[PDB]
């Protein structure tokens, strides 16, 4: 009696912008599903983000690094917005070492097979002295939402004072979601429509996987109502 | 009677929370009622919230 929706087009216009078409949907289900999926996407899409940083020769973020154009606070802020895709692990430790004149970008982190840098042109900082050598350890975890550094605390609440440069984690890989319900020229019915979800993300998530995860979350939540006791 | 003076500087982050006074440049001061989740926020036709 109802025509179930199905993925009919996943257009990847760019690495961070994708159009996904669902067809067909009956009248009213288009807006319902669009709003439900948009909210689940914006709310509960997991991802990976920079959590802890430990630069050598640095005690706290309220200090200056030698021969570096930007403050350590600015460096941590730039590392907050680093788009990293991690496969197979929920806790990875990257190492970035650099020296000499030049912009230290995202392409200079020591390469590992389980980690991918979506945007190698992301400028982390700059070096302005030939002898200036920078070396940092970046801990990346897989999480969901936004966990500010002030709330999360160490397991035993006692960690290296010199390190523990805690960066606020914005785990959400998606930044903008629109959805449109448009008339489809179906030769069988005339009340059918199509749901175009236009997604703009950080490039770290596969749009089809994200939509399937959102649908799984929605179904698991509705299972409590369906299985009622 | 003063032998040694040790001055210690403490730096603390202060993040916006319900209650902080925020204003424009026109006297339109107000108080943060709550932090509304991004999906609950109104969005325009392009999906860009406010």
């Amino acid at each position: 009696e109802f025509l179930k929706p199905r993925l009919v087009d996943i257009e990847q216009v760019s690495s961070t912008h994708a159009k996904v078409t669902l067809e067909p949907l009956e009248r009213g289900f288009g807006h319902t599903l669009g709003n439900a999926l948009r909210r689940i996407l914006l709310s509960s899409m997991p991802g990976c983000a920079v959590t802890e940083v430990e630069i050598d020769g640095v005690l706290h973020e309220y200090s200056t690094k030698e021969g570096v154009q930007e403050d350590i606070l600015e460096i941590l802020l730039n590392l907050k917005g680093l788009a990293v895709r991690v496969q197979g692990k929920d806790e990875v430790i990257l190492t970035l070492n650099k020296s000499g004149i030049g912009p230290v970008t995202a392409a200079d982190i020591t390469h590992d097979g389980d980690v991918e840098i979506v945007k190698p042109q992301h400028v982390i900082c700059h070096l302005t002295d030939e002898n200036a050598s920078i070396s940092m350890r970046i801990k990346v975890q897989r999480g969901r939402g936004y966990v500010p550094a002030s709330t999360r605390i160490h397991s035993e609440e006692d960690e290296r004072p010199i390190g523990r440069l805690l960066v606020d984690a914005c785990y959400s890989p998606v930044e903008r979601i629109a959805y449109n319900v448009e008339a489809a020229r179906v030769e069988q019915r005339t009340d059918l429509d199509k749901l175009v979800i236009e997604m703009e993300t950080n490039g770290t998530i596969d749009p089809e996987e994200a939509i399937r995860r959102a649908a799984t979350i929605l179904a698991e939540q509705l299972e409590a109502f369906v299985d009622l006791r | 009677g003063v032998l040694k003076i040790v001055k210690v500087y403490l730096a603390v982050k202060r993040r916006i929370q319900p209650g902080d006074k925020m204003a424009g440049r026109h006297g339109n001061k107000g108080v943060i009622s709550k932090i509304n989740p991004i999906e609950d926020m109104p969005y325009d036709e392009n999906g860009t919230p406010v």
